């Protein structure tokens, strides 16, 4: 409705008989393949991202917000429990830190 | 010539892999829209009399 | 010819066949007057809407 | 092709060349109209050839490779139920062509999820993608993965009502 | 052509216009499209019509 991508913001400009609109979006780049998963099996609770996407770069585990790589240690402050690690299709063994 | 309809792009789907964007484009767009048009007005007696 | 406007000075440079001149709407708008053989440019009276 | 005619037609003036000039208008305003609902992306996606989308079928809704229209079951049903100076000019798309655009959103939004219509067609599974608009409606995302046989069950069965309903309904 | 969606606009109406002016040059059938001619040549009779 606003642009092509997600949109920020837009500027009113005047036009003979018209109005012409600058629509300020935000469009993702770089993108980057990484190996994910639904949620994280810790001492036997299923651990599921509180905002974010449970990402592995190869050996290594981490949580990141959406629409931007940013990886952080998956813990118990950006992760919540539901569950045991049997219900979940595709769940994975990782550690959980307590902070 | 029968007109292409895009650039073919085949999306690297499975099931357990995902894309992450590692950076960003501020993209500003044009959207011209219309708002009135000149405003006439015709004597109709004069333009069919004078 | 008969018409009501107007009759004023002109710098329309007519051909010497080219007696008058007629607009889109094919009124005229120019005439070259017998007798004296001068130009004559033709403008409709003011009017407008009240 | 009385002569006759057209010489007094022509004492009308010039409403033939506004008739035309309405209908040409009009002509190129549908094309502008197909152009405007189906041609929205640039990139045409398909989607793998293993339709492995953690249970969820869209098989009445992917292109049938068997059909030489390469067409949905569900868009045959409904291209199936759709039944003196006069021309009747063809779309500037085909329906062939409006069949491709349409399978090009259904594999974008299938294998990446609304990123294609924002950007780069970002790959994201079909079970997270349905846990992420699962958080758009306020729903978390664990009810989304417990239940995920359940959800994907119910969404093959309503796309079955959905051919069913058409194909029952006049 | 990045103005396009505007000076559609303003030809459609610009030519519209011309459209009505130029349609006084027609006669629609009668002997003149002028009035003045038609009411200096012929009486009120046929004038009329
Ligand atoms: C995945 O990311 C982690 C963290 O960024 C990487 O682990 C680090 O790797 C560097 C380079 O070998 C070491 O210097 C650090 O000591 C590592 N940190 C930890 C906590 O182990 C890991 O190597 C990355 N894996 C891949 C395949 O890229
Ligand atoms: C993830 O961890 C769980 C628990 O640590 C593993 O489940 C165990 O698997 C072994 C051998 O497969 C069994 O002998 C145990 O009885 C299982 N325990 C439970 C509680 O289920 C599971 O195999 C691990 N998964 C992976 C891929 O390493
Ligand atoms: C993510 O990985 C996939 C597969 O490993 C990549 O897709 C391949 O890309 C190359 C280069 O364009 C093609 O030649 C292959 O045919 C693609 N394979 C498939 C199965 O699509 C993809 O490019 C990777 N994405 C990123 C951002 O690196
Ligand atoms: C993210 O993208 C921006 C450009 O959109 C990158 O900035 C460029 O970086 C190169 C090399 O450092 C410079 O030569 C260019 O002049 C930069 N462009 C601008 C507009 O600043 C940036 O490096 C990228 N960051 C990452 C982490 O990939
Ligand atoms: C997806 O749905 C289609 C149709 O709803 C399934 O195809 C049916 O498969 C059964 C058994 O294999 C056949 O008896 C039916 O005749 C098929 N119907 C049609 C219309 O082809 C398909 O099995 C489902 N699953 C997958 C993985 O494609
Ligand atoms: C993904 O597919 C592989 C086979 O290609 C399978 O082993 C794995 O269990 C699947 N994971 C999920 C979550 O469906
Ligand atoms: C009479 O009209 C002619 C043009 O037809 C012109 O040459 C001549 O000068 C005019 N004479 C007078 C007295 O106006």
């Amino acid at each position: 409705f606003c642009g092509k991508g997600y949109h920020l913001m837009s500027f009113p400009q005047s036009a003979p008989h018209g109005v012409v609109f600058l629509h300020v979006t935000y469009v993702p780049a770089q993108e980057k393949n990484f190996t994910t998963a639904p949620a994280i099996c810790h001492d036997g609770k299923a651990h599921f991202p509180r905002e974010g996407v449970f990402v592995s770069n190869g050996t290594h585990w981490f949580v990141t917000q959406r629409n931007f790589y940013e990886p952080q240690i998956i813990t118990t402050d950006n992760t919540f429990v539901s569950g045991n690690c049997d219900v979940v299709i595709g769940i994975v063994n990782n550690t959980v830190y307590d902070p | 010539y029968t007109m292409s309809l895009g650039a073919e792009n085949s999306v690297a789907y499975s099931n357990n892999s995902i894309a992450i964007p590692t950076n960003f484009t501020i993209s500003v767009t044009t959207e011209i829209l219309p708002v009135s048009m000149t405003k006439t007005s015709v004597d109709c007696t004069m333009y069919i009399c004078g | 010819l008969t018409g009501t406007g107007v009759l004023t000075e002109s710098n329309k440079k007519f051909l010497p066949f080219q007696q008058f001149g007629r607009d889109i709407a094919d009124t005229t708008d120019a005439v070259r007057d017998p007798q004296t053989l001068e130009i004559l440019d033709i403008t409709p009276c003011s009017f407008g809407g009240v | 092709d009385s002569t006759e005619c057209s010489n007094l037609l022509l004492q009308y003036g010039s409403f033939c060349t506004q008739l035309n000039r309405a209908l040409t208008g009009i002509a190129v305003e549908q094309d502008k109209n197909t152009q405007e609902v189906f041609a929205q992306v640039k990139q045409i996606y398909k989607t793998p050839p293993i339709k492995d989308f953690g249970g969820f079928n869209f098989s009445q809704i992917l292109p049938d490779p068997s059909k030489p229209s390469k067409r949905s079951p569900i868009e045959d049903l409904l291209f199936n139920k759709v039944t003196n100076g006069l021309t009747v000019l063809p779309p500037l798309l085909t329906d062939e062509m409006i069949a491709q655009y349409t399978s090009a959103l259904l594999a974008g939004t299938i294998t990446s999820g609304w990123t294609f219509g924002a950007g780069p067609a970002l790959q994201i599974p079909f079970p997270m993608q349905m846990a992420y608009r699962f958080n758009g409606i306020g729903v978390t995302q664990n009810v989304l993965y417990e239940n995920q046989k359940l959800i994907a069950n119910q969404f093959n069965s309503a796309i079955g009502k959905i051919q069913d309903s058409l194909s029952s309904t006049p | 052509s990045a103005l396009g969606k505007l000076q559609d606009v303003v030809n459609q109406n610009a030519q519209a216009l011309n459209t009505l002016v130029k349609q006084l040059s027609s006669n629609f059938g009668a002997i003149s499209s002028v009035l003045n001619d038609i009411l200096s040549r012929l009486d009120p009779p046929e004038a009329e019509v």
